[PDB]
């Protein structure tokens, strides 16, 4: 299935405060009004290509989507990133020990790391040897789909994993709905308000008005 | 669409037809002129080098560039006060209006000073002040005249123009009743001055109402201030571009000068900083070149405004369409931020009638020609009348002069010509 | 003023001689209050280095780094650095440091720079074509040679895992063909919280006063003040239009401070002619007099002139209606300018003034018409 | 100091030339500003880098001079067209344009040459010695309003005169001085008198 | 040559455009004035100079 991304998927491009300014930026971003591929947790987690990078989200009140995998083979023929949330921690690995090859969770650690009524959002991208993750959590009353309204994602972590990534997958937990949208190299214009929160954005390659 | 150039009009010409206006409209066609851009000035060493001694010792190797940029910006900044002084200070006395406003029915109370204001602008000057809207070595110097002194000069020019007319351009101001000044201005446009007195309340009401439409136009419509707001916006965008250019790399490792001076030792830092100097200096020379060419454009506008003040406020202009679209009567200056506004009062003719006409009239075989104006007939009787307001008069030896027998003139007509 | 004009005579006027700036009172250092020594002895004296086909990486964080001990070590055959100088590494600090650690043949060390390509650098270890940091390398032939074919070779910062498996005969008798241990230090010069910093000691913090300052390596000068700015937890710095840092989060108390540049302005020297007096009055443009006889104008603080309640023609213009002149036992007066003699015109609806007599003026208008016809032989001017 | 407009144009060009000449002595980041030092001290590879800094700097300084001189030449050309316009309207003619031909009502102007410029001796009538008079926009006679052909009505206090606008020359009011238009009652502030029929 | 001012205005603007077009062929101290010669001959870091 498909649905419209609207204006969602913008994130803070750098760790610098600014306020009352229209700062321009060029980066991998989710193109405005692009189609997101859409999925249901019940009765749906294939492997997808990763491309330039991946926006991801889930609409929730049950916490069934709980992780991600990124790599080229995703099966320990070669090393691949694993991410899990376990309701006390965020946990990250590249270890060689074999994964759940038909992935769901039952309710050489050469890199290892540890830290509907909601929409949870992410942006995942790989540049020059560093993987990067951004996020947002927000309440929703619109149980139906991604809101036609604006909020911006903020960086969680930078991960110097050095691994080649060209495919990804998502992990579900059992004894909800989730989305995928590919990023592209885009110029964007951002508005930072008087408090230095991004209240609006423009995708400079959307349409002649945005150009 | 293909643009309309205007409504098409077959002018109803023929060798014997004339249209004479039987009535007029006084119109207060506002004109706006810039006079002085913002008196910007720059500490070119704080802009280029940000109080780094390490950078200033390199900027010295470029010689008299930084000093001639200060010299050039000072040449603009001092001439903004030249412009403002040449436009407004055309009077060596501050004239003031009488306590009683007995101006024959005209109501200047919206264009003269109001004591209710903290700086004593008029009402229309106060509308104009509503409609018109760093630390990086840049500065803005104040104007020499305050906006309160500017408002005293526009009040001197205007209290002169009201109580004394053109006469304060020549000698000291000579008082004259305003109803007698307009009977000069009507002779200046070739309208016989009894056309004022025989319509004085109407002309006063058309002036008062036209002034009222200027209050509504300026209150409702921001695009009236288009030129002045554009001159503020051009200088604001020029400064904001000059400030943004401090963030440009110009090919250096960073655009924040203290990043280079903290990260690099002097032997390497001197290479990178010379790119920031080369770039910021090229951007300062670009800004000063833009401001010099823009200051020449504002100086052309200031010399135009000073010429309009001299001919159109301090006098009356025979120069067609120089003083707004009509036959010019007088103008009232009003100040506005970074400029001046002229309320050009103009006679425009309006309610036309067609008439049969002739270049001359025969009487006793001798051709008569009009002294003032033209010959016309309503269809049955021949009259002489002034060119710009239909006022039919019996044709006589007093409004006409002879020149020889009829036979030389193409299109002469017979009539009687009467002898008082 | 005489040095501004390069002239021993100065006419009556006002000359923009100098740029007054309030000076930095003292130097402030603000660094993270953390003191653990960084693991460089583990990094450089490791049990073994990795093979370059699959190079080691170690993350350095939450510690103090004296790079002088490394830079001064004559054991290093090279210490090539990019975007930083070896002498400056203590003066400045970072969100993380990464050490990439591996062995190569000495003939290949020329491939480890931010722009190269080669049978190592387009393959198993590519630096970014704009990388910032240092490459530190030396011959390890006294330990790593045997030959020691356990040492093995083959996008920026790509790891990888006919087949391209190739190895080096590192023997103690080999000189370009010796093993060289290399550590590449990549410095994460982002605007997160700093966690790797030099041994440079923090001072106490000073506020509302002009100071020289450092915050985590942001050297500058300004008035530090407490601020209302709602910095988000991931942002350590804030910037103005000019990319100049406008605010900082303090690395020890984590409060948000404005940085405001110390008070400054032009120093316009009002002077009568030197052919009349040596006395001068100084306008400190735009400044408040509390920051510098004394008088305050809307144009700035005016020192050495004398304020007068009479009004006269503007002799020397100062700004915002103030003018000055040298007058009577003599001083430079400063005054609100007269625009002219004030005159109530004797108007009425029935009064007219008619001149009974005239005079013939002869004025004099003096217009430029032609500047000098200079021409420059531009090749001879430039190349002589 | 009356010559300040011309002496300042000479000074601006002389200061621009001295600035342009001094810029030959500026290093621009080369080891010397005297080109012959670079060519005598350095061999013809190393010298070719240093000379490129002098060419870059000197050429930028020549473009700075020529840009300043083009903008200044346009500033003089506006003054030259203004001077040519005062020559045409104010020397070759007489100007109705108030305060174009100097202060006053303009009579004639005499041009005089000056180094790099021109001087106009604008001769102007300036009215000087006022008297205050009672005045009226119009005068009634036999029910007819009368108005002046040239000038204004005035009274010293007891007699009514017509006189030209710019020099008090009182004349007995007559039908040769004045024109009729309609009845009295329309005019704000018309006065009675007698208007004489010559 | 009665049109001398307008022919001068056309000539100035055409010579200004022909000057600006010819200035694409000026070397300015680079190994070629044809940008694609630099991008074909040099590896794309040395080419930045
Ligand atoms: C990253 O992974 C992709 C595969 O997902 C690699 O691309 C393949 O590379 C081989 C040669 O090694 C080609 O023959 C294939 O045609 C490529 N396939 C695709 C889909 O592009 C890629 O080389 C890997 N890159 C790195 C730096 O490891
Ligand atoms: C001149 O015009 C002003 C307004 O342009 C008139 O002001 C009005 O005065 C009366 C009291 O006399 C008030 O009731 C009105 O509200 C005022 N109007 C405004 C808009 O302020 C003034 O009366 C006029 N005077 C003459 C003699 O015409
Ligand atoms: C000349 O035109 C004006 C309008 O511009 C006429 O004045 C109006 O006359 C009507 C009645 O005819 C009144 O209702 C309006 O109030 C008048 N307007 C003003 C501003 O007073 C004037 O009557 C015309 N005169 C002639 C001779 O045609
Ligand atoms: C042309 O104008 C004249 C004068 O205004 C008109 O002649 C007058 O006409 C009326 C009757 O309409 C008579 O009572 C007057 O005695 C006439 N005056 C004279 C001097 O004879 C004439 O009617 C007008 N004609 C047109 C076609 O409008
Ligand atoms: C004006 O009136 C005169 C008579 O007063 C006309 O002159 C006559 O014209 C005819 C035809 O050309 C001649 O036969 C007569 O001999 C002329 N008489 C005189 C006394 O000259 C004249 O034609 C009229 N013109 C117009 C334009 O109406
Ligand atoms: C106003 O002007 C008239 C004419 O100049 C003066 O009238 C004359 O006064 C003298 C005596 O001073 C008499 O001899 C003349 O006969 C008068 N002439 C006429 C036409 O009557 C008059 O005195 C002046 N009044 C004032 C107040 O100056
Ligand atoms: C000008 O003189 C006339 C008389 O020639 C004055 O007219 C008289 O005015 C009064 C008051 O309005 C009336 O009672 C009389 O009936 C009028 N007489 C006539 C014959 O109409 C007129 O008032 C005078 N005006 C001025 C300004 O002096
Ligand atoms: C989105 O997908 C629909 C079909 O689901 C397709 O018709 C449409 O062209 C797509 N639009 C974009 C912008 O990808
Ligand atoms: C979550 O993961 C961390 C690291 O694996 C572990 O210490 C923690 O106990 C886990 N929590 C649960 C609830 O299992
Ligand atoms: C760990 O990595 C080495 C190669 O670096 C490999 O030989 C070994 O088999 C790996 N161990 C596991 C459990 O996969
Ligand atoms: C900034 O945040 C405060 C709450 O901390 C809020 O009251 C204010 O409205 C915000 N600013 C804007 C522009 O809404
Ligand atoms: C004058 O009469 C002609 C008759 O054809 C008409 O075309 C023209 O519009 C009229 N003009 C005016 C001002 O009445
Ligand atoms: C005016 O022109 C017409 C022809 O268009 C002609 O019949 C008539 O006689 C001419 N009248 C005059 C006065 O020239
Ligand atoms: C490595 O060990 C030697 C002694 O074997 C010591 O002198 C040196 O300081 C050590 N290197 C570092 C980086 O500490
Ligand atoms: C840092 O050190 C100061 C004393 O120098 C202490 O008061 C402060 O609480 C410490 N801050 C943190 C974040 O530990
Ligand atoms: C300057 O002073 C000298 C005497 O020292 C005098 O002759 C000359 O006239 C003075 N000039 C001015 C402009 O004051
Ligand atoms: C000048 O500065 C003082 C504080 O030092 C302040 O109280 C005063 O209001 C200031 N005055 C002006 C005109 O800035
Ligand atoms: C100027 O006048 C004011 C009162 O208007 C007075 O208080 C003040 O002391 C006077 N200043 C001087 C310098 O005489
Ligand atoms: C005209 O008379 C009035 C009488 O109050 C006087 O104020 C004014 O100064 C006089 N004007 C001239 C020019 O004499
Ligand atoms: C002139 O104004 C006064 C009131 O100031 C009035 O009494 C007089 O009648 C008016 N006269 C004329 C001619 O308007």
């Amino acid at each position: 299935a498909y649905t419209n991304s609207f204006t969602r998927g913008v994130y803070y491009p750098d760790k610098v405060f600014r306020s009352s300014v229209l700062h321009s930026t060029q980066d991998l971003f989710l193109p405005f009004f692009s189609n997101v591929t859409w999925f249901h947790a019940i009765h749906d987690n294939p492997v997808l290509p990763f491309n330039d990078g991946v926006y991801f989200a889930s609409t929730e009140k049950s916490n069934i989507i709980r992780g991600w995998i990124f790599g080229t083979t995703l099966d320990s023929k070669t090393q691949s990133l694993l991410i899990v949330n376990n309701a006390t921690n965020v946990v990250i690995k590249v270890c060689e020990f074999q994964f759940c090859n038909d992935p769901f969770l039952g309710v050489n650690c050469t890199f290892e790391y540890v830290s509907f009524k909601n929409l949870r959002e992410f942006v995942f991208k790989n540049i020059d040897g560093y993987f990067k993750i951004y996020s947002k959590h927000t309440p929703i009353n619109l149980v139906r789909d991604l809101p036609q309204g604006f909020s911006a994602l903020e960086p969680l972590v930078d991960l110097p994993i050095g691994i080649n990534i060209t495919r990804f997958q998502t992990l579900l937990a059992l004894h909800a709905a989730y989305y995928v949208g590919y990023l592209q190299p885009r110029t964007f214009l951002l508005k930072y308000n008087e408090n230095g929160t991004i209240t609006d954005a423009v995708d400079c390659a959307l349409d002649p008005l945005s150009e | 669409y293909t643009m309309s150039l205007g409504a098409e009009n077959s002018v109803a010409y023929s060798n014997n037809s004339i249209a004479i206006p039987t009535n007029f409209t006084i119109s207060v066609t506002t004109e706006i002129l810039p006079v002085s851009m913002t008196k910007t000035s720059v500490d070119c060493t704080m802009y280029i080098c940000g109080d780094s001694t390490e950078c200033s010792n390199l900027l010295l190797q470029y010689g008299s560039f930084c000093t001639q940029l200060n010299r050039a910006l000072t040449g603009i900044a001092v001439e903004q006060d030249k412009n403002t002084q040449e436009v407004f200070a055309q009077v060596k006395q501050i004239y003031k209006t009488p306590p009683i406003k007995d101006f024959g029915g005209f109501n200047f109370s919206q264009i003269l000073p109001d004591p209710s204001k903290p700086s004593k602008r008029s009402f229309i000057e106060d509308l104009l002040f509503n409609k018109v809207t760093k630390f990086n070595g840049l500065t803005v110097l104040p104007p020499l005249l305050t906006d309160e002194m500017i408002a005293q000069y526009t009040s001197a020019l205007l209290a002169g123009t009201i109580t004394s007319g053109w006469t304060f351009g020549a000698g000291a101001a000579l008082q004259i009743p305003f109803a007698m000044q307009m009977a000069y201005r009507f002779n200046g446009i070739g309208v016989t001055q009894n056309v004022l007195y025989e319509n004085q309340k109407l002309i006063a009401n058309q002036f008062n109402s036209a002034i009222g439409k200027i209050q509504d136009s300026l209150s409702s419509t921001a695009s009236a201030l288009g030129k002045l707001q554009d001159v503020v916006n051009q200088n604001a965008q020029a400064l904001n571009t000059l400030v943004k250019q401090l963030s440009s790399n110009f090919g250096a490792i960073s655009s924040v000068l203290n990043d280079i001076l903290s990260r690099l030792d002097k032997v390497e830092a001197e290479v990178q900083i010379d790119r920031l100097i080369t770039g910021r200096l090229q951007s300062l020379q670009t800004y000063v070149t833009q401001q010099l060419i823009r200051a020449a454009e504002i100086r052309a506008s200031a010399n135009l405004a000073a010429t309009k003040m001299s001919e159109c406020v301090l006098g009356q202009s025979k120069r067609v369409d120089f003083c707004g679209k009509g036959y010019h009567l007088m103008s009232f200056p009003q100040s506005a931020p970074h400029g001046v506004v002229f309320l050009h009062v103009t006679y425009v003719p309006a309610q036309e009638k067609n008439f049969t006409t002739a270049p001359a009239i025969c009487h006793d075989g001798k051709a008569h020609f009009p002294r003032e104006g033209v010959f016309v007939s309503n269809g049955t009787h021949w009259f002489v009348t002034q060119r710009n307001f239909y006022e039919p008069q019996i044709i006589t030896t007093d409004n006409t002069f002879v020149s020889g027998n009829c036979d030389v003139v193409i299109g002469i007509v017979n009539n009687t010509v009467y002898d008082p | 003023t005489k040095c501004t004009l390069k002239s021993f005579t100065v006419e009556k006027g006002i000359y923009q001689t100098s740029n007054f700036r309030v000076q930095p009172t003292e130097s402030i250092v603000r660094f993270p209050n953390i003191t653990n020594l960084c693991p460089f002895g583990e990094v450089f004296n490791a049990t073994r280095f990795a093979s370059v086909y699959a190079w080691n990486r170690k993350r350095i964080s939450n510690c103090v780094a004296d790079y002088s001990v490394l830079y001064n070590s004559a054991s290093f055959s090279t210490f090539k650095c990019y975007g930083v100088s070896p002498t400056k590494l203590n003066d400045l600090c970072f969100t993380n440091v990464y050490a990439d650690s591996f062995v190569i043949r000495g003939d290949e060390v020329r491939q480890i720079a931010p722009g190269q390509t080669g049978k190592i650098a387009d393959y198993n270890y590519k630096l970014p074509d704009d990388f910032t940091g240092c490459v530190i390398a030396w011959n390890s032939n006294n330990l790593d040679s045997k030959g020691n074919y356990n040492y093995l070779y083959r996008k920026p910062f790509e790891r990888d895992i006919y087949f391209p498996l190739q190895s080096y005969g590192f023997q103690p008798t080999n000189v370009g063909y010796q093993p060289y241990r290399v550590v590449v230090l990549s410095f994460e010069l982002l605007h997160a919280p700093a966690t790797v910093c030099g041994p440079k000691k923090s001072t106490n913090l000073v506020k509302n006063k002009c100071v020289n300052f450092n915050f985590n390596g942001l050297t500058g000068t300004g008035v530090l003040t407490e601020s209302n700015k709602k910095f988000l937890p991931f942002q350590q710095f804030g910037r103005d239009i000019a990319d100049t840092t406008d605010a900082v989060r303090d690395p020890q108390t984590l409060e948000i401070l404005d940085i405001t540049p110390c008070s400054f302005g032009g120093v316009s020297v009002i002077t009568p002619g030197t052919n009349t007096s040596n006395q001068v009055a100084v306008l400190y443009q735009g400044v408040n007099c509390t920051e510098v006889n004394v008088f305050q104008t809307r144009a700035g603080c005016l020192i050495g002139a004398e304020h007068v309640n009479n009004s006269y023609e503007c002799d020397i213009p100062i700004g915002a209606g103030i003018c000055a002149s040298y007058q009577t036992s003599q001083s430079i007066i400063a005054y609100t300018m007269s625009l002219g003699a004030e005159n109530s015109v004797a108007y009425s609806n029935n009064s007219i003034a008619i001149p009974t007599n005239f005079t013939i003026s002869v004025t004099t208008e003096i217009l430029p018409v032609s500047m000098t016809k200079t021409s420059v032989d531009c090749t001879m001017y430039i190349c002589g």
